[PDB]
């Protein structure tokens, strides 16, 4: 989508605000909200590519100033709300009651081994979304090629600075779950990837840096050959 | 940035925790969740995950030029021989730093970050103001908020990440180190410069 | 500048919020904001492709979810700071002061006839930008045109989803105030202007509405032939 | 829309007031602001320029075809015949629907409106949902907001105004008509049948 969460390339957004240091996690809060990433994963709330369209689909005054971690918490809501899987206003009456009693205990629970075996394996394993195709690869290193202009409204990964431009095929990395079916919930349907090379004069016209180019990552549906 | 329609940091922190126990009671509930799960995800990232292993990649690439020679084929598999990989760090591409080029790194679309080699990343990593400016403005950036002045015969390669490749910068090796350990070397080893936005420590 | 005031195209900000009817003025300092436009016109504070500008440079979330006339305010103060015709910290202090005695009176003033009479002359006379100029139109009505790509960091009226574009010229209107200087104080070096037409499938890709197209007003420098 | 951040709106409210007093202070003390100028400003817009100018334009271009021709070939003098004009006017273009033609006007940049012939724009048309969807979804927009439902075999025209050359549509006179008189025309031209969100009313 055309989402304002897509920055690069935006001006006016103000100077960067960087600590000298600070804390992994802020606040206690920011740990559940962390933790609930995996458990919302394995309760199939929704998929990597669909955490990141809830995140898009925000308010984007929301998104623009609000603790990081609160745009996982709204993708959760967004998605317990989709699937049926969290009731809204159950949600509304809790907190209003954590508002007024904020130490309150939590509800009383089993801890489940389960849970700790699959946050281990995820951690140290990893959760790839490398791919097997049977087609090969349209593109190679060297080839031009021009991002698509598509505008698509659900989740994609079309950086609006990018789409319409001209680049070099640098590195094929082989197929991977290809987020304009995935984070739809159209499926894996995995496309081969290509890291490409954009001058910032072809991104930016004459105000691009004449020493400087951005490497941006495209799925082999996102681009078409120009020459090889 | 001042805007007059904000509730103040207290205000909103109040309200987050609120709404965030809330969710909480609801998923443990629901079974999904649990206090064990939280302690056991919080306590690798605050403890284990760090950006010391990726300290110990840039020292063996630094003092090893086989391995060096591995890790810019195939990151993944060559920081997996150090034992080091896992979540969000599936797909490693590393990129060198010269005297000819510097590379910087950035997730424009959201917060991409090589965990398994630096832990998870700072807030000003994953806020609009370096995500906007990096791929525009690379360096009146390094120099304005990182004191990093990158000549301008110097190319900056900036690499976003919008698919599961994560990048990380190896830096160069600062000069005056001839034949420091390992762990003498991994002390001018920064999380900034492996990200791009500082070089190695002088001296 | 690539600024979020730059919504045409920007997807997921929402349903309209529109009453049946309201009042031109929905509280009394909404015509103060509006009666400030030309009192601060005549001052010399700002020109009107500067006023834009200064709303452009507004903070994103702030611009996006605050009462209209917020924004002149916001310009107002831009301006009058970069000229030194307000002290800021002096407008701090008064903002507190009326804060806590909000129906404390206004300083005492002559009424001033000429500010009547130019409000009068601007109302009902106007305040044109069309210009005259040596040059002839290097475009006329019929030839195929394409968008800059450029992305200027200043003022300039480039909405980033007509950037890079194809489009027929539909008429040439004469020439007028160019924005790409008047707006950074670079004065009114007027250009020849045209009504560009695109349709919605050259603008959005597949996305597009079959049968829509979209008319933008574009500054001589803004386009370059394709086909006549 | 929900932004946990936001205060509420009569705090919103009492701050602005505050500020905007804080400003009209400081440029009455100037010379520059007067309390006659700002009771001027917003009589003209309250009670002498409004939408009910450009409907007298819109029956004289239904009634007199001579004048349609020459408010489709230069609007600003045009109105000018009827003493209408001015500022936020200077340039205008109006733009004929027909059977095969919907047009439809937007400041997506902005608030661009001619003022002359509708007055000020309600907030609707400067905020940012209109703006945005109007030149990338007409169709739905009109149906879904406005319950106007435009066939998809006719052509929707979005205008939108990047330059002083403001957009004003001239909406078809509706049948079961014939004969009106101006002032009973006048009855069905709507602010919004001159933007295009809405056609002229029926019957
Ligand atoms: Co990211
Ligand atoms: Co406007």
């Amino acid at each position: 989508m055309n989402g304002v969460y897509d920055v690069g390339g935006t001006d006016g957004l103000g100077p960067i605000n960087r600590p000298a240091d600070e804390p992994v996690f802020r606040a206690e809060w920011e740990k559940v909200a962390f933790a609930m990433f995996p458990a919302t994963f394995r309760a199939g709330f929704m998929g990597l590519d669909e955490f990141r369209f809830g995140i898009e689909q925000m308010n984007p005054a929301e998104y623009l100033e609000s603790p990081y971690y609160w745009h996982w918490i709204r993708t959760y809501i967004h998605h317990g709300v989709r699937t049926g899987k969290i009731d809204l206003e159950e949600l509304e009456r809790r907190t209003q009651y954590y508002r007024e009693n904020p130490d309150a205990p939590l509800p009383e629970h089993e801890q489940k081994p389960e849970l700790i075996e699959f946050v281990n394996q995820a951690v140290y394993g990893g959760l790839p979304r490398s791919r097997e195709v049977d087609r090969p690869p349209k593109f190679k290193e060297g080839d031009v090629v021009r991002f698509s202009t598509a505008s698509p409204k659900g989740h994609a990964r079309r950086a609006r600075y990018v789409r319409g431009k001209t680049g070099t095929v640098v590195k094929h990395h082989g197929a991977y779950i290809y987020p304009d079916t995935a984070g739809n919930g159209l499926g894996e349907c995995p496309e081969h990837l290509y890291t490409v090379r954009f001058t910032a004069q072809e991104l930016w016209g004459p105000e691009g840096d004449p020493n400087s180019s951005v490497y941006y990552d495209c799925w082999e549906p996102y681009i078409e050959l120009v020459d090889t | 940035t001042e805007n007059i329609l904000r509730k103040s940091d207290e205000e909103i922190q109040k309200e987050i925790t609120a709404r965030v126990k809330a969710l909480e009671s609801m998923l443990i509930e629901q079974g999904i969740l649990t206090t064990s799960m939280i302690d056991r995800m919080a306590e690798i990232y605050e403890n284990e995950v760090g950006p010391h292993l990726g300290a110990k990649v840039v020292v063996k690439a630094w003092t090893d030029p086989e391995f060096k020679k591995r890790l810019l084929a195939d990151g993944t598999e060559a920081c997996k021989e150090l034992g080091i990989g896992g979540l969000q760090g599936e797909d490693m591409m590393w990129v060198e730093n010269t005297d000819e080029v510097h590379h910087v790194v950035v997730c424009t679309l959201c917060s991409c970050y090589p965990w398994p080699v630096l832990g998870l990343p700072p807030n000003w990593f994953k806020e609009p103001q370096y995500r906007s400016r990096v791929v525009r403005e690379p360096r009146q950036l390094l120099k304005e908020e990182f004191g990093f002045e990158v000549p301008p015969s110097k190319e900056i390669k900036v690499w976003d990440s919008s698919s599961e490749m994560r990048f990380v910068v190896l830096p160069q090796r600062p000069a005056g180190t001839d034949g420091w350990s390992e762990e003498e070397l991994a002390t001018l080893v920064t999380r900034e410069s492996m990200i791009g936005v500082e070089p190695a420590k002088a001296v």
